[PDB]
RNA sequence: CAGAUUGAGAGCUCUUUCUUGAUUUUGUGGGUGGUGGUGCAUGGCCGUUCUUAGUUGGUGGAGUGAUUUGUCUGCUUAAUUGCGAUAACGAACGAGACCUUAACCUACUAAAUAGUGCUGCUAGCAUUUGCUGGUAUAGUCACUUCUUAGAGGGACUAUCGAUUUCAAGUCGAUGGAAGUUUGAGGCAAUAACAGGUCUGUGAUGCCCUUAGACGUUCUGGGCCGCACGCGCGCUACACUGACGGAGCCAGCGAGUAUAAGCCUUGGCCGAGAGGUCUGGGAAAUCUUGUGAAACUCCGUCGUGCUGGGGAUAGAGCAUUGUAAUUGUUGCUCUUCAACGAGGAAUUCCUAGUAAGCGCAAGUCAUCAGCUUGCGUUGAUUACGUCCCUGCCCUUUGUACACACCG
């Protein structure tokens, strides 16, 4: 059947998504989204949903797995593999002109729904505890 | 050094017919593993032999390297009464490969 | 008698139980991957054992 | 004997460190350059580059075969597994190796330092380098140490090229 | 003692002989109609050593950062072990190491 | 900052963020006495504060005097945000943030 | 209606209320004596029915995964030490309430020594696991 | 070497001993009784 | 200065 | 900063003098020409001596440029 | 051997007569070994001036000359790096290029030591064919997206607006994975320091010692010793918190055999620390998704030297090691001190940065409040200047050139 497989990435964390034609199942790690346990953050997955109305998730069904990473940074790899998902499914089920309809909402709201954040961590160097911080000098 | 007749005898032919001989350096080990002696002994036998220019010593990552020497398989010809057939191992005259 | 008292004292799971491969010293030894070699050994050695500076 | 991956790789790193040190130590005197273990099924073998492969291979090969019976005895090799080679290094001119340890030669036998450093200048532009700078340090009769560089032609320093040329 | 799966481990410091001779045996087990699997590159080890610059003990803190990679690739090859063996001995390398495990 | 607009919310009934940005217009000093001291002399000059620094400013005054009034208080440090965003909304001289943005525009009065 | 369709934590707020009031969980006598973990310096203040919520997190955990082991278990519930001046670190959790909570629960079903380690969850395990979350939901 | 002479001469005989040393070593160049019997056979 | 000094 | 460098700024500059006929406005098609008309040890110095190129080659038809 | 002697089952020494047999004992020279001295005799290495941006020759011009210009008024840049002015023209090192690492590739190349969808086989819940799983090294499947890594591609400030000598450049947007040299490092010039190391070297010259040793070894102690001053740090002074339960996410790495014992899951004992029995892993296979800590939820506490804080100490239980006394370390109970946010001064730091927060590797039989890295949560405020401080350049003065430590 008609399935796409996309993946959403932050610092560490790294979500799968998979995006096939049915009843509309949004879940993660095999548990309802309804009940991501980053609960002050729960909104920032229910962006990719409201932004563009529930409707569009009729025929689909989506189903992450997130590793790697952080309590955080997991949210924000999830978030991204399903707003990259949906895209993904219109430019090769539907026509390109929806698919392009749906990218200027998400992107027209924040570029990190699509664009993958670029950020790593600086290595740390020696003669400090940190990438920029040293040790206190004394004279 | 004090070595009995007995045990300095297998320290000179194994330097004879082999006549390179590799000694670590520790002076407690109660084996050399290819002299059935103390490994003392052989470093203080070798250590004779080229005081006495008969064989060089070389050391390098705290192990000996002794080399015998053309005057040494002449001295060990007769000290050792051996037959003056002698060609240990390393005279055998095996040729090199070019 | 003066066999089982000379060298009598165990040096096993000691920092006297090694020693460098090159200068054999007893301090600033290096175990890792069974180097066994001192701090200052290894620099003058680690191009030869295949050890590069890249980052 | 059962020897991890990581272990083994740096093992035989460090075979070839000592080795190549112990070649230093004995064939200081005929030039020796370095040298390449190129392991083999069954064989060792073992390529020397050296300015002289007579001094090495010398007296119907006595030292040769007396210096290979050494690395016998010493790492418990079977007798047949390890074969060594003399290989004449083609350019001497542009082996530093040879060239420090001619200019050893020299020094000890109380050749100024003067005609002791433009001997490998020359040598070495000769042999088609594109440059060269020796630097020699210490004390000559006189207690106070100096150091004098004698540069010639052209020389990079910084960057990963000066690990390649 | 016929056909056999059989699994060639290779471990190298350096890339370029490692590809050649996996690509040389990859290239003969091409003209010879023998199914072949690989190569499969397994993740590279990177082993450090973070030593001390100074000798002594004095100065600056500085640090040297040594490095020794060792890259392992495994190619299953479907062929008798009379075969696997002479490839081997046909691509033979003094950097790269070959062990055959059935 | 998700319990202080509930707290806001039930006082004064208005909207939550509405009270937010009033706070904080009404809390940046709009003029500051900047030093141009020569060299370890006082010579104090009155300048100008510009908008960015007029708004950021205002922000680092309404958390610094919130963080102070819930140390070792009963109060929590939501509804002790909620306590100081309220009253310097309104302009109140009682509230910290704003005895700071008054004295630091009284100065530069003292300074023309 | 499965486990991963409840939230964790009111489930086993739930599950913990029916193994307390079926009652056939055999609690060992020190659960009003010991503390969990070696790192806490207290013991649990839910003296009556700690061990029944512990024991309900463990079957729950159990359910998620696969083989994992009492070892395991001590890591999970484990946390951060207070050393007084030293740096904290995390300690592991008591072996014996961990071992003693899955032996309570062998003979009271859901678990069972797995093949290669660990334990698995019952045949019967995931049917009355199952009916807890459905016990959960109608409110 | 720190006389203005010794320059002179390290300059001059460094560079004929290499002359002469690179060009004679560069054409050259060119070319084109046992003891285990002994004990053992103790009959 | 030191200097071994015997006792026995 | 994006200050170029000497070695970029004069072997781009003796391209123009060179091959100004068959140079162009687009990076792209520089590019992929200096590849072979220029021995270039490293990518990223090829695409350099490129965007430097294109920026002389863009000031050319506006008027006269120094060095060429 | 035995007895005396000794700390000692050291024939060290003394009574004692046995044993071995020219290896060896005494004197001469000569050695040799020294964590003995000299880094103010040296090599090598490292730190520093300084990673600042500086250094040099050919031809030509100036000067008898040593020398100078080139190497500069101005603008610009991280930069002697560029524009430009120009008795200079044309160049080299250093810088930059270069190398490693991190971020992109649904475009190649494959992966049963990686993952997935289907499919066999299989469980629970609603029964609608659905939702979560387990199993799968023969389903002798399909695929390379997530994972790994090799060959490549991609960024060059690209396009468009402003300012500028319309130059080098700079600032904004758009596109973009990336527009601070894309982020971070590695390497790093001409000379030099009485900088530090002979306590890393079987690297060294010389001096000292060399049998009552300053060599080496055994036993025990010390390097921890405590009226005091100072530096690198860890816990904290609470409610933006302590506990008590519950939720539960990383990355960098390491790992053994007849040893002298590695990482250790799983089961079984123990409140713990830990013990025991099996098994996996020389390793993308197993420890390991290292289910880490901060963190989040629900509760107790309620401004109290309080459930903050956990020194000091008593008693007891284990581990390592020949050996724990001057507690190696861990665990249990009790004891619960200063500290209620810190003067004059002073350090580090501009984006995944600071700050927290843990984890791994090094040292390691045992011990990390230490370093080397790694990831989790994740900001405020400039993006400017020469006011302080340090360095560089130019001009200038000089009786200095061993160069003001003159
Ligand atoms: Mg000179
Ligand atoms: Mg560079
Ligand atoms: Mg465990
Ligand atoms: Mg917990
Ligand atoms: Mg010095
Ligand atoms: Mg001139
Ligand atoms: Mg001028
Ligand atoms: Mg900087
Ligand atoms: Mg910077
Ligand atoms: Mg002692
Ligand atoms: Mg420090
Ligand atoms: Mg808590
Ligand atoms: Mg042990
Ligand atoms: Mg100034
Ligand atoms: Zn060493």
């Amino acid at each position: 059947t008609q399935s796409v497989q996309t993946f959403g990435k932050k610092k560490t964390a790294t979500a799968v998504a998979h995006v096939k034609a049915g009843k509309g199942l949004i879940k993660i790690n095999g548990s309802p989204i309804t009940l991501v346990q980053p609960e002050i953050l729960r909104f920032k997955v229910y962006e990719p949903l409201t932004l563009v109305g529930l409707d569009k998730f009729q025929g689909i069904d989506i189903r992450v797995k997130v590793t790697g990473g952080g309590h955080v940074s997991q949210v924000y790899a999830i978030r991204q593999a399903i707003a990259k998902g949906l895209v993904a499914y219109h430019q090769k089920y539907v026509d390109e002109a929806s698919k392009n309809e749906l990218k200027k909402i998400f992107a027209s709201y924040d570029k990190t729904l699509l664009v993958a954040d670029s950020r790593r961590m600086e290595p740390k160097k020696f003669g400090g505890r940190g990438a920029r911080a040293r040790f206190q000098k004394s004279y | 050094m004090l070595i009995p007749k007995e045990d300095r005898k297998k320290i000179h032919q194994y330097l004879f017919q082999e006549g390179v001989v590799v000694a670590k350096k520790d002076f407690n080990q109660p084996k050399h593993d290819e002299i059935d002696t103390r490994n003392l002994f052989v470093i203080k036998a070798l250590q004779s032999l080229t005081s006495k220019g008969y064989v060089k010593t070389q050391f390098s990552w705290q192990y000996y390297y002794y080399t015998l020497t053309d005057e040494g398989v002449e001295f060990l010809r007769t000290e050792l009464n051996i037959p003056e057939g002698i060609l240990p191992l390393t005279r055998l005259k095996n040729a090199p490969a070019e | 008698a003066h066999e089982n008292v000379w060298f009598s004292h165990p040096r096993n799971f000691g920092k006297g139980s090694r020693q460098c491969r090159h200068c054999s010293s007893h301090s600033g030894l290096i175990r890792k991957y069974g180097l066994d070699l001192c701090r200052q050994c290894f620099r003058e050695k680690a191009a030869d054992i295949g050890f590069n500076k890249y980052r | 004997a059962i020897l991890s991956k990581k272990k083994k790789l740096v093992a035989d790193g460090v075979f070839y460190a000592e080795l190549n040190e112990f070649f230093t130590r004995e064939l200081a005197e005929q030039g020796y350059a370095g040298v390449e273990v190129r392991k083999t099924p069954s064989k060792l073998e073992v390529i020397v580059k050296a300015s002289n492969t007579q001094g090495v291979l010398g007296e119907q090969g006595r030292r040769i075969h007396e210096l290979t019976s050494l690395i016998v005895k010493r790492f418990k090799l079977s007798p047949e597994g390890i074969a060594i080679y003399a290989e004449r290094v083609e350019e001497r001119g542009l082996s530093a190796a040879v060239q420090a340890e001619a200019l050893k030669a020299k020094l000890l036998s109380g050749l100024p330092i003067r005609r002791a450093a433009y001997g490998v200048l020359r040598f070495a532009m000769g042999a088609g380098a594109k440059g060269v700078e020796v630097v020699i340090s210490g004390k000559l009769r006189a207690a106070r140490a100096k150091s004098q560089k004698y540069a010639d032609g052209f020389m990079i320093h910084s960057g990963q090229p000066t690990r390649d040329f | 003692q016929q056909i056999h799966k059989i699994r060639i481990t290779l471990t190298s410091t350096k890339v370029k002989q490692l590809e050649n001779v996996s690509a040389n045996i990859i290239r003969n087990a091409a003209q010879y109609n023998i199914v072949k699997k690989g190569p499969v590159r397994m993740p590279t080890k990177v082993l450090k050593i973070t030593t001390r610059k100074t000798p002594n003990g004095e100065g600056s803190k500085t640090w040297d950062a040594y490095e020794m990679r060792i890259h392992k690739r495994v190619i299953d090859l479907q062929a008798p072990a009379s075969t696997v063996k002479r490839i081997t001995q046909i691509t033979i390398e003094p950097g790269v190491d070959v062990e055959v495990t059935i | 900052v998700k319990h202080a607009l509930e707290i806001i919310h039930v006082l004064t009934e208005q909207n939550p963020i509405q009270v937010v940005v009033d706070a904080i217009v009404n809390s940046g000093a709009r003029e500051d006495s900047t030093r141009i001291g020569s060299s370890g002399t006082v010579r104090r000059q009155a300048v100008d504060v510009s908008p960015l620094r007029r708004v950021n400013q205002a922000i680092a005054l309404l958390t610094i005097g919130a963080r102070e009034a819930s140390f070792r208080n009963i109060k929590t440090i939501a509804e002790c945000l909620a306590e100081e965003l309220i009253n310097a909304a309104k302009g109140s001289s009682t509230s910290y943030a704003i005895k700071k943005k008054d004295e630091l525009e009284r100065v530069a009065k003292s300074n023309r | 209606v499965s486990v991963r369709d409840v939230p964790a934590q009111d489930f086993i707020n739930a599950y913990a209320q029916f193994l307390q009031r079926q009652g056939k969980l055999e609690v060992p006598g020190y659960v009003d004596i010991v503390k969990t973990s070696a790192g806490n310096d207290l013991p649990p203040q839910e003296a009556e029915t700690w061990f029944y919520k512990r024991a309900a997190s463990i079957a729950r955990h159990i359910y998620l995964r696969k083989q994992v082991g009492v070892g395991a278990l001590n890591k999970l519930y484990g946390g951060a030490k207070n050393r007084g001046f030293r740096p904290h670190k995390h300690v592991d959790a008591s072996g014996s309430i961990n071992r003693k909570c899955v032996q309570a629960l062998q003979k009271i079903g859901v678990l069972e020594i797995s093949p290669k380690g660990g334990r698995r969850i019952s045949e019967n395990g995931q049917r009355d696991l199952d009916r807890i979350a459905a016990q959960t939901l109608e409110e | 070497g720190q006389s203005d002479k010794r320059e002179l001469e390290g300059e001059v005989e460094g560079t004929e001993d290499a002359e002469a040393e690179l060009e004679a070593e560069a054409e050259e160049n060119d070319e084109s009784y046992l003891a285990e019997l002994e004990l053992s056979k103790q009959e | 200065r030191k200097k071994k000094v015997y006792t026995t | 900063g994006r200050v170029r460098t000497k070695t970029v700024k004069r072997a781009s500059k003796v391209l123009i003098e060179r091959f100004y006929p068959k140079l162009t406005l687009d990076f792209e098609t520089n590019k992929r020409l200096t590849s072979e008309i220029a021995v270039i040890q490293s990518k990223r110095l090829r695409n350099k001596i490129a965007g430097y190129t294109t920026h002389l080659m863009k000031r050319i038809q506006k008027g006269p440029v120094r060095g060429i």
